[PDB]
C-alpha cells in the first residue's frame, strides 16, 4: 500500500488508498 | 444516525447504522445496497483502516461522519 | 505561549495559549479571530486531527506550534 501521507495544505496523515486529504480534500501530491 | 460512505472517485452513499454497529454489519449494509462483496471492502476513517470486529463508536465515528470506500480485490 | 495557526487565506496568526487550554478554547479564539463557528473548525498539527475535550499539551504543542484550520467538510 505504501505508508501515510502527509496532506500539503493541512499536514494531516492520510491513508495511502486515499488520492485526496480525508480532512480538506486536498489531492495527494504524488 | 446518517453516516457518509464516499468512494476514491468521490461518490457518496447514505447509510442509517448505530454507533453500536460493528464494521462488519456497516460492510453488510453496503453490500445489501450496493452488492460489493464485504470481503471486497475496505473503510478507511481518520486515516486508519477499520477493523470488522469492532464497533463505529469504537473508532468515534459520529453522525455525518464520512467513511472512504477502497475496492480490496 | 504564542502558537501559530495557518488560516483559511493563507495568513498565519499568533495566539497566546497555554498548555493546558482546551481545542475548544483554541478553536473560539479562531472563530474571534477569522469568523469560523467551532463546530465547522477542524485544527490539524503535524499531522494529527486535534479532537475537542483534549489541551494542547496532550497533542505535543509547544511553543512556535503550527495549528492548520480546515473548514469542516458537508460530508461524502
Ligand atoms: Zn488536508
Amino acid at each position: 500500500e505504501g505508508a501515510q501521507w502527509n496532506c500539503t495544505a493541512c499536514t494531516f496523515l492520510n491513508h495511502p488508498a486515499l488520492i485526496r486529504c480525508e480532512q480538506c480534500e486536498m489531492p495527494r501530491h504524488f | 444516525m446518517q453516516i457518509f460512505v464516499k468512494t476514491l472517485t468521490g461518490k457518496t452513499i447514505t447509510l442509517e447504522v448505530e454507533p453500536s454497529d460493528t464494521i462488519e454489519n456497516v460492510k453488510a449494509k453496503i453490500q445489501d445496497k450496493e452488492g460489493i462483496p464485504p470481503d471486497q471492502q475496505r473503510l478507511i476513517f481518520a486515516g486508519k483502516q477499520l477493523e470488522d470486529g469492532r464497533t463505529l463508536s469504537d473508532y468515534n465515528i459520529q453522525k455525518e461522519s464520512t467513511l472512504h470506500l477502497v475496492l480490496r480485490l
